[PDB]
């Protein structure tokens, strides 16, 4: 019973399930927040490197001056979502002045991923995504995850893509639910080491993008990310 | 009509725009900015029909900002003004035209030079050293033809303009309640807020 | 072992049968019981509201469509509501436009021609519900039997539903009597009530299980709910 | 063989045969072209004593001059009648003159036609008999699921068509000049009874209508009342 | 008609008259010109009764939807914008209406947006619309200050509207008063101009020219 | 869930329908594009051969898309022409609107987005083409881009597609200095290309070329789709009879 | 050109008694300087103890009422014969009326009944939708001849307590239905005397917590 | 396995596609509703994958209006749809009649939404192939029949309840409830009741994180009990067990 | 209430022995108020030339529309658009919008790269083609131009002379038209080379 727009005996829509199986096939992303920041980490499939470093793409994408998102799964797809989101980001601001609420955004995105699971003659987006940012005139960090089916959810820190299960575990016994990572510096320190499981040496496979309130934003440079690998392998050897 | 001025100088552009708002008889707000920054280095003053005005501006604004984060690269004053003209060109033959005139000031970073485009609601564009929509030109254009020099400093321009104003006051029937002045340059936009105490 | 001729409402069996429509009649036999019976002064619908659980309400089966018309149903609630709903418009169209109260013969016509469409086109399925209709026009009393197969028949009384037989017979016999009960409502009902109680098996009917409807010569269509039917037990 | 549009290895549309197969299975209907006008009759089957007599009419008029009846799938019949009803009334509004029976059939034949062309639709499950008058006489035809129809001197379908057929055969020769308007009815009344002897254990109710410039006056009227009775009794004597 | 609203140290003040009028004859003096959009918002009523009344209620609905979705209070700016957008949809059709949309949000502080049938959206601190808008802007201009006793703000409003009522034939009846705060609005009753006038001229000493 | 339909998803998140097409490429003529710090090169080997076929007052591998952009095809002939057409149009709307030349990155993107479109809806099959995009815009200078039917695009230093592009690929990885002036590339082009051929030897007729270059003497960009002659000649220059 | 509108005179009236309500309005019908019918009812019961009337242009009028009486019916079908609180009916009408905003119903309409507390209630309507809770309104041709009167009689406008100088206004007091109908008839007669479009007869619908009563009184066939 | 394709009729005249959708709701976490002449309670089991999900993120119980709450079970994406149509259906009514919608009248609209799905359409266009994979616990209060509780089933049908429970351990509770419920149950009583059947047929150690609890009254309207009220209420619960 | 007459401007062209010429003024302004003196009404698409008078935005829009299409032609046909061909096109184009006409007055002129034959045309706002062998005039001072041209055109001038004639024709008619002036520019089209010249004139 797999060609879904129909139900399994036990009430499943196996297609929608399988689609998730592709998000795992894809690369990996992870987000974390503090009481002032929200960092987004990602890896880099540095595989057939005989291509200009310069203009070729990188996971994290700004949707509005104060909000960004990342994914894992089909690049081919992902792009189209980002675009449609960016558009709605303005259509709002236009017809309402007030710039978008991160919760709202996601709900829109999830509404689209959700639209591609109803009419026969369309197929679901093989993309699950992490969306982070700070609401207009607000200082409370927000993190949400959306996935293929159409569900949106807020997390304190979450990860998607291949080997998410692992790092997830790691995170689970590191991120203190009671108090979030205070300083930005260390909030990063965290995420970085959490990716060092799958990375397999080299800040040459680790992308970091950091977001603060009041529409500030800022991707990271290679050495910056390296000075962390450094100051971490150091305390690992010190244990 | 209202007042919309603009003048291109050395390494910047300056936009003047009256502050008053009128409803037939009384004057509602008199501290109203007829401006709308499109991007960090592009800016647009406007005057036109009551509703048509503020809607269109924001709408244009929207598109740009969109393009600018999508691409991550900023759009050139030249091209910007081209698109605005595009939209009005259609607008004019639409079931209902947005009746609005504009001035667009920007600093083209590649050429490292300031450009200024005047555009009426019919979709009529032209790069100019300075301009003014509506009746605003009649009273001033002369003084500009007179004293204007391409090399003038940012300050030189203000003085000139300041003089144009003093005139508009002296011979114009309407009370425009003063002016808000603004400068676009390699540094971006800032407001000469001082033009009240000046 | 096999049967291919039962795919869509659209395919004929080698003999000339529509199994899909035949099945819809089976779900009709699955729902609760209900009865209708007429005379010359009134018409009556009596039905057995069936509840799901013991902590839940009994699902009603009667519906008004105008001061002078109504019906009961055996089967799927949704399907029914639609049909009755469409019906409601049809009366309204007449009243507003022509200002005449809709004749029952004609009411059946429309419900034939309506349910008909679903037997001829691909994609859909047929209506899973039967209806007993009652009303009082200018040709006095009338009562109808409707099937998803688009067959509406004018009767003197009847039942549909699970174990609908025992009443159909009680009726078949006590006919000569009730067709003559004119001027007396409570009589037609008690009669109808007996005809139905003549089909129970789980247990007897209570104030919650019972429901009745009537319409006649000066009796605009009205329904009796629960404790209001108390007397007829 | 399972879809409606398709053809068999040697050019055959099976769905239409089954259509036919269902037409036979239902009640029996007939019609007869006489002196001037026509006469129809059908077989309502009283399945119980709880059926109001003189009630569920299977015969229907079109405009105010066309008799019409059929058998097979009852709702299919009803449906088809509606289309025929529009076509008529539209034409009428257009040309003013009441619609020529000759063409009428086609209008319908053409509509029954279509339902043999696409797979998404179901073939018409009824054979239909009808007729009426005009300027150039009365006519009578009979349309099948295939959409093919023709003009007959009298027609028949449903369960026992042969009974009435060989029955219709006779009339031809002894009255090769068209049977009397009057006798037409009472004769039809009989031809039915004879053909009913299959549903014999189950009683029934006979329905009759007719057309004639002399009797109906150009119109189509329901044979009910006094003429109706004797026409039965008439049948009731020969019924031995 | 004479409606007006203004911002101040304590929040917002709204004041209206209540005289409807067909030609020369007075159709009513019992007019509600303040549309209680919802617990936290208000709209005045210039232009044409039905248009203000209808749409502003429509708007009230619109907020409830947003709010429920967001689990957050809708912000004045947006609310106003929406109405504007809706009104623009009909520029040309013949919709006539002046109006102040007033609110006091968590962040925005007190805030007035005058809005009209022409699609003019306007942030402001003082607005008067109507026939009497001219006389009312008088009293207001001179007497306004940003630190008013909550009670004086209410008095200024009264008196202002009152000047208009006296002179502007097309304005009058009774005045309605509402005050707005971070937790919603509060009605401050109705005051028959007839009675009130006599009072003011008395206490205030103003309105000398008038006999008796 | 196996093969058929594009709207289908296999139990492991695979879209076979695509993966076939995305592979169908391995049937087309070997096309190559290379980057240099002064010009871009598009080389291509013709297919469909016999002896009774012209190719001079035509082509079918190298199409000029913009006075500043060019592409190398490798797929379904029928497909290509359709995209090639709408790719040209859109490029012009950009011009007609912004009164400026359309950026390569952008153009590639929009196209990849249509190819992607056909990758997700029922009632249509994906395009079975692959493109080597080569062009210049003053935003990011010279650019070499590529895209498959999966709707993914890519920035490359020097790439190949079509036949033996695994073999041909590696040959490139060897000789390639980032600055590598154009002539060394044009040269390299053939070296790489010859080595990967079923023809007894490389004959001009069965071959397509073009280059892009700009400067101070031009002040602007000039591109040349090489005519039958120039080729028959430069071939000799690289030492070929 | 074609003129799609017309005036058929008429004058209606609504007073909100303490615990009742009246909706009166004459029976004449006109065109130019001619007569159409000596007797033609403009006031109706629509069920749920709610009276209506729309005066101005007959056709637009009766169509509204018809269009409404149906919208009441349908309200019962979807909410299990729940009664329509008068307040509700009005909000509903607003819409109906506003439906035809850019081609309005050329009529002043009024309704009256009782609220969810037993207090009388009247509602005056705009020809496109603005509704007000009035406790007394006259609409129609004569309008300006009766309204001034009720002003005075019903609200004792401009009437003070003697000997108080003019410092004590005469307090309002609520009048029994009898008392009201006396006022009403007088209002109409006076009106008929000085208004040509008004005369003939008067039909009054009285709403109370147990139904609708109808009483008629003949006017002058001037 | 032939006879499993949406608008297809089983030879016993049955629609499995429908019936399976029901089997979806099973997989949802448990939800329980209790109606007392005092007020109505809605409580649900949460069940969270990891401790990094922010509980409040799971909108299993939601407000539909000041006077109507709701709890869903099963497919979360589908929920959001019904919740939105409903929220809209409500406001719309209020705009038209200046009053409040009858709980069932509302409920009706929602069921009217559900069964409105075609397969190419034998007349009516219905853009949405299959049925909903979710049920509802609608619980409000109109002033005609006072406090009310309903069960929304994808089949387009529904029932009124005194107490009902949908989700994973449906019977585990329904059995329990079947003999715990009685009219004169006060509100405080009802809370500790829902709170008990959950814990029982629940899975883990009961605490505010794995259990959201709410209620609605004529007085204040639909209110979603913060973590404090719930937390202590656990105590008044786990304490009385010790005794009897 | 005339649109064409709002912005101003004129354009004129002539055919010489083996070449052509086309010139226009430079002024652009809303009725009385002069606005620009750097607004050119002549452009080209490869080797083809177009002069357009009339309503300003409509002029611009047209240029854009034509640049667009010629680019797309030359692309699929691997050869630049030819004069005679262009004419027939701009013709149809004007008509496609025959009920929402563009208020302009075009004038095409060039040299056919095959026959080598000089070409000139003029049209009304809907695409009616005026084939001429001497001169074409469009714009505000249409009438003043015909007065000049009729006297000055001489069949087959030498490019160096033709320039002087057309220059004077334009230049002088422009002074008796109040709505045209503020500079002008003349192009001279030879088989190969082309010379652009701005001339000095009254600036009033
Ligand atoms: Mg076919
Ligand atoms: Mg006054
Ligand atoms: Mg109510
Ligand atoms: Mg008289
Ligand atoms: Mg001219
Ligand atoms: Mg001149």
């Amino acid at each position: 019973d797999r060609a879904l727009s129909i139900f399994s005996p036990d009430g499943h829509i196996f297609q929608v399930e399988y689609a998730l199986e592709a998000v795992k096939r894809g690369t990996c992303a992870v987000g974390v927040k503090g009481k002032n920041c929200v960092v987004l980490g990602c890896e880099r499939r540095s595989t057939l490197k005989l291509q200009d470093t310069r203009i070729t793409p990188s996971k994290v994408s700004k949707i509005d001056s104060h909000v960004v998102l990342s994914f894992s799964g089909l690049n081919a797809d992902s792009r189209i979502l980002i675009e449609k989101a960016r558009v709605e980001a303005q259509s709002h601001r236009l017809t309402l002045e007030d710039p978008v609420t991160v919760e709202y955004l996601t709900r829109y995105v999830a509404g689209v991923q959700q639209r591609y699971t109803q009419s026969g003659g369309v197929r679901p987006f093989g993309v699950s995504t992490l969306i982070a940012g700070f609401d207009p005139r607000d200082d409370e960090p927000k993190l949400y995850q959306t996935e293929p089916s159409g569900i949106y959810s807020s997390w304190s820190a979450q990860t998607i893509g291949r080997n998410s299960k692992t790092v997830r575990e790691f995170l689970e016994k590191n991120y203190d639910r009671k108090e979030p990572p205070a300083t930005v510096e260390e909030c990063v320190k965290l995420t970085v080491r959490s990716l060092l499981e799958v990375v397999q040496t080299g800040a040459k496979n680790i992308e970091i993008t950091v977001v603060k309130p009041d529409s500030d934003i800022v991707a990271l440079s290679s050495e910056e990310i390296n000075q962390y690998v450094t100051q971490i392998e150091q305390e690992k050897q010190e244990q | 009509m209202d007042i919309i001025l603009g003048i291109r100088v050395q390494d910047s552009v300056i936009l003047a725009s009256s502050k008053a708002v009128t409803r037939g008889i009384s004057v509602l707000k008199d501290s109203d900015d007829k401006t709308r920054q499109l991007s960090p280095h592009t800016l647009m003053s406007f005057a036109g029909e009551a509703g048509d005005t503020v809607q269109f501006a924001e709408y244009i604004q929207a598109n740009i900002q969109l393009y600018s984060i999508r691409e991550d690269y900023e759009l050139s004053p030249q091209a910007v003004s081209s698109f605005v003209r595009q939209e009005l060109a259609k607008s004019i033959r639409s079931r209902r035209p947005y009746q609005v005139n504009v001035l667009i000031g920007g600093y083209d970073k590649k050429k490292n030079k300031p450009e200024l485009y005047q555009i009426d609601y019919l979709g009529t564009k032209v790069e100019l050293p300075y301009g003014a929509h509506g009746y605003s030109g009649f009273y001033t254009f002369s003084l500009l033809d007179h004293h204007y020099r391409p090399d003038m400093t940012t300050e030189e321009g203000l003085d000139l303009l300041k003089l144009c104003v003093q005139e508009l006051e002296k011979r114009m029937p309407m009370d425009f309640k003063g002016v808000i002045v603004k400068i676009v340059d390699k540094d971006g936009i800032r407001q000469v807020d001082d033009f009240q105490a000046q | 072992f096999r049967n291919n001729y039962d795919g869509d409402t659209v395919t004929f069996s080698p003999t000339g049968r529509l199994f899909q429509v035949e099945y819809a009649l089976e779900a009709i036999k699955q729902g609760s019981v209900t009865v209708g019976l007429r005379s010359n002064t009134h018409a009556v619908l009596v039905a057995l509201k069936r509840n799901a659980d013991e902590l839940s309400s009994y699902q009603k089966k009667i519906i008004k469509c105008d001061e002078h018309m109504g019906l009961s149903l055996a089967g799927l609630a949704p399907d029914a509501r639609v049909l009755s709903n469409y019906l409601r418009q049809q009366c309204n169209y007449s009243s507003l436009v022509f200002n005449r109260k809709l004749a029952v013969e004609r009411a059946g016509h429309l419900l034939c021609d309506k349910a008909q469409k679903n037997t001829q086109s691909y994609g859909g399925r047929p209506y899973g519900v039967g209806l007993l209709i009652i009303g009082y026009d200018k040709s006095g009393a009338h009562l109808l039997e409707f099937q998803p197969s688009g067959n509406v028949t004018e009767l003197y009384g009847t039942a549909i539903g699970a174990r609908s037989q025992g009443a159909k017979t009680y009726l078949e016999r006590t006919l000569d009597t009730f067709i003559k009960i004119d001027g007396n409502p409570d009589e037609l009902i008690k009669a109808g009530v007996e005809a139905i109680s003549q089909s129970l098996r789980d247990e007897s009917l209570t104030v919650d299980n019972l429901s009745i409807a009537i319409v006649g010569k000066d009796t605009p269509f009205t329904i009796y709910d629960g404790e209001a039917v108390a007397k007829y037990i | 063989d399972l879809s409606n549009s398709v053809f068999s290895p040697d050019g055959r549309n099976f769905q239409v045969e089954y259509a036919v197969k269902a037409v036979e299975n239902g009640t029996t209907s007939i019609g007869i072209k006489c002196n001037d006008g026509v006469v129809f009759a059908v077989e309502k089957l009283i399945t119980s004593k709880l059926l109001v007599p003189q009630k569920n009419v299977k015969i229907q008029v079109v405009d105010r001059h066309i008799g019409c009846v059929y058998s097979g799938l009852i709702p299919d019949g009803r449906h088809l009648v509606n289309r025929g009803r529009e076509e008529a009334a539209s034409f009428k509004k257009l040309y003013k003159t009441p619609i020529p029976i000759p063409a009428f059939a086609d209008r319908l034949g053409q509509y029954v036609q279509a339902h043999t062309l696409y797979n998404s639709v179901r073939p018409f499950g009824v054979s239909t008999i009808f007729g009426g008058v005009d300027k150039n006489g009365a006519h009578l035809y009979m349309l099948e699921p295939s959409g093919s129809y023709w003009g007959y001197k009298g027609a028949a379908t449903g369960k026992g068509r042969q009974s009435a057929k060989a029955e219709l055969e006779k009339l031809v020769d002894h009255h090769p000049e068209g049977l009397s308007a009057r006798e037409a009815v009472k004769q039809a009344a009989k031809i039915i009874y004879l053909a009913h002897e299959d549903n014999k254990e189950k009683d029934f109710e006979l329905e009759i209508s007719w057309c004639s410039l002399s009797e109906t006056n150009g119109l189509h009227k329901f044979v009910k009342g006094d003429l109706l009775q004797e026409a039965i009794d008439f049948a009731q004597k020969e019924i031995n | 008609t004479t409606t007006l609203a203004f911002r101040f140290q304590g929040g917002i003040i709204v004041a209206v008259d209540s005289r409807a009028t067909a030609g020369n004859w007075v159709a009513s003096q019992t007019v509600k010109r303040v549309i209680e959009i919802n617990p936290f918002l208000l709209g005045t009523m210039a232009g044409g009764a039905a248009d203000c009344q209808f749409w502003e209620t429509w708007l009230g609905s619109q907020c409830r939807l947003h709010e429920l979705r967001e689990k957050e209070r809708i912000s004045v700016a947006a609310a106003s914008k929406i109405l504007s957008n809706l009104v623009y949809q009909y520029k040309g059709a013949g919709l006539s209406m002046g109006t102040m949309i007033c609110g006091y949000t968590r962040k925005e502080g007190p805030t007035i947006y005058y809005v009209d049938s022409d699609g003019t959206r306007l942030k402001g601190d003082i607005f008067c619309v109507g026939s009497g808008q001219t006389f009312a802007y008088g009293v207001l201009d001179s007497n306004y200050k940003w630190d008013l006793s909550v009670e004086d703000a209410l008095y200024l409003g009264k008196r202002s509207i009152l000047a208009a009522a006296h002179r502007d034939a097309y304005s009058g009846g009774s005045v309605n008063l509402y005050h707005v705060t971070e937790d919603g609005w509060i009605y401050h009753g109705n005051h028959d101009v007839g009675e009130l006038f006599w009072k003011v001229k008395e206490e205030e000493g103003s309105f000398n020219n008038v006999i008796g | 869930r196996y093969d058929s339909r594009t709207t289908i998803f296999s139990p492991e998140g695979r879209l076979y329908q695509v993966e076939y097409a995305l592979e169908s490429i391995s049937h087309a003529g070997t096309a190559i594009g290379i980057m240099a710090s002064d010009g871009i090169v598009l080389a291509a080997e013709r297919k469909v051969t016999s002896t009774l076929l012209e190719q001079d007052t035509s082509t079918e591998k190298l199409y000029k898309l913009n006075d500043k952009i060019a592409v190398a095809v490798a797929g379904l002939t029928a497909d290509a022409e359709i995209l090639i057409n709408t790719a040209r149009i859109h490029a012009q709307n950009y011009l007609k609107t912004y009164n400026e030349d359309i950026p390569v990155e952008i153009l590639v993107r929009r196209l990849s987005d249509i190819k992607q479109g056909y990758t997700q809806h029922g009632g249509l099959r994906p395009f079975g083409v692959s493109f080597i995009y080569a062009g210049y815009d003053d935003r990011y200078g010279y650019q070499l881009y590529t895209s498959n039917p999966s709707g993914n695009y890519t920035g490359w230093k020097a790439i190949s597609v079509g036949a033996n592009t695994s073999a041909a690929q590696t040959l490139l990885q060897m000789d390639y200095k980032d600055d590598m002036k154009v002539d060394d590339a044009i040269e390299l082009a053939l070296k790489t290309l010859s080595k990967t051929t079923d023809s007894s030897a490389l004959t001009y007729d069965r071959l397509e070329f073009a280059t892009i270059r700009k400067g101070a003497n031009d002040g602007e960009v000039y591109q040349k789709i090489f005519k039958p002659q120039e080729i028959k000649d430069i071939l000799v220059k690289t030492g070929i009879t | 050109q074609f003129n799609p509108y017309g005036d058929n005179g008429g004058t209606i009236l609504g007073i909100a008694g303490e615990d009742f309500a009246v909706l009166a309005g004459d029976t004449r019908n006109i065109t130019d300087y001619s007569i159409n019918s000596r007797y033609e009812p403009k006031v109706f019961d629509c069920g749920d103890n709610i009276v209506m009337s729309a005066n101005g242009f007959a056709a637009d009028g009766d169509a509204l009422v018809k269009r409404f009486k149906n919208s009441v019916k349908w309200y019962h079908f979807d909410h299990n014969d729940k009664k329509l609180s008068i307040n509700s009916a009005a909000r509903n009408i607003q819409h109906l009326l506003y439906g035809k905003r850019f081609f309005p119903y050329y009529v002043h309409t009024i309704i009256a009944g009782l609220d969810e507390d037993g207090k009388g209630a009247v509602y005056s309507f705009d020809p496109v939708g603005s509704y007000e809770r009035e406790q007394c309104r006259a609409g129609g041709a004569a309008a300006s001849l009766i309204m001034p009167f009720l002003d005075n009689q019903v609200n004792f406008k401009n009437q003070y307590e003697p000997g108080t100088n003019g410092k004590v206004k005469k307090p309002l007091k609520y009048l029994s239905v009898e008392e009201v109908i006396k006022l009403v008839r007088d209002s109409f007669t006076s009106a008929t005397e000085r208004h040509i479009q008004v005369g003939d007869g008067l039909e009054i619908l009285i709403v109370t917590k147990d139904g609708v009563r109808k009483e008629f009184y003949e006017l002058k066939r001037d | 396995e032939y006879d499993r394709g949406v608008s297809t009729f089983s030879p016993e005249g049955r629609l499995f596609q429908v019936e399976y959708s029901l089997e979806a709701i099973k997989l949802g976490s448990t939800a329980i509703g209790i109606a007392t002449k005092e007020g109505v309670v809605l409580g649900v089991e949460k069940r969270a994958t990891s401790p990094l999900l922010e509980s409040d993120s799971i909108e299993k119980i939601v407000e539909i209006d000041r006077h109507i709450g709701c709890a869903m079970s099963g497919l979360t994406a589908d929920a959001r749809s019904m919740i939105e149509h409903a929220r809209t259906a409500a406001v719309t009514h209020n705009l038209y009649y200046d009053e409040d919608i009858n709980v069932e009248s509302l409920t009706q609209s929602v069921c009217d939404l559900a069964l409105r799905f075609g397969e190419g359409a034998s007349g009516e266009e219905r853009l949405m192939s299959r049925p909903f994979g979710v049920a509802l616990l609608i619980a409000g209060h109109d002033a005609d029949d006072g406090y009310q509780l309903f069960h929304a089933e994808p089949s387009g049908t529904f029932y009124r309840y005194n107490a009902k429970a949908i989700g994973s351990g449906s019977e585990g509770a329904q059995a329990e409830l079947l003999n715990e419920w009685h009219s004169s149950l006060t509100l405080k009583e009802a809370e500790l009741l829902v709170l008990k059947i959950l814990k029982q047929v629940m899975e883990e150690k009961l605490d505010e994180n794995n259990a959201q609890l709410s209620c609605i009254t004529k007085q204040d309207g639909f209110k979603i009990y913060d973590n404090e009220k719930t937390a202590e209420l656990i105590k008044e619960l786990k304490e009385k067990e010790a005794a009897e | 209430s005339d649109p064409s007459s709002i912005n101003g401007g004129i354009v004129v062209a002539m055919t010489g022995k083996d070449c052509v010429a086309i010139a226009c003024d430079l002024r652009l302004g809303s009725q009385s108020l002069g606005v620009s003196n750097k607004f050119e009404k002549i452009f080209h698409y490869g080797h083809v030339f177009l002069g357009i008078t009339g309503l300003a935005t409509d002029v611009t829009t047209l240029n854009e529309m034509f640049r667009y299409k010629t680019n797309l032609y030359k692309l699929k046909e691997e050869r630049a658009i030819e004069p005679e061909t262009f004419t027939q096109l701009v013709s149809s184009s004007l008509y496609e919008r025959r009920f929402g006409p563009y208020f302009v007055g075009p004038v095409v002129a060039g040299i056919n790269s095959k026959s080598g034959k000089p070409f000139i045309a003029g049209f009304d706002l809907i695409g009616c083609i005026d084939e001429a062998k001497d001169f074409i005039v469009s714009g505000t001072a249409s009438d003043q131009l015909f007065g000049m041209c009729e006297s000055l055109y001489e069949p087959n001038l030498e490019p160096e002379d033709l320039f002087e004639t057309i220059s004077q024709a334009l230049l002088n008619a422009a002074d008796r038209d109040a709505l045209s002036g503020w500079g002008a520019v003349v192009y001279i089209i030879k088989k190969d080379e082309v010379v652009k010249r701005y001339l000095k004139m009254r600036q009033d």
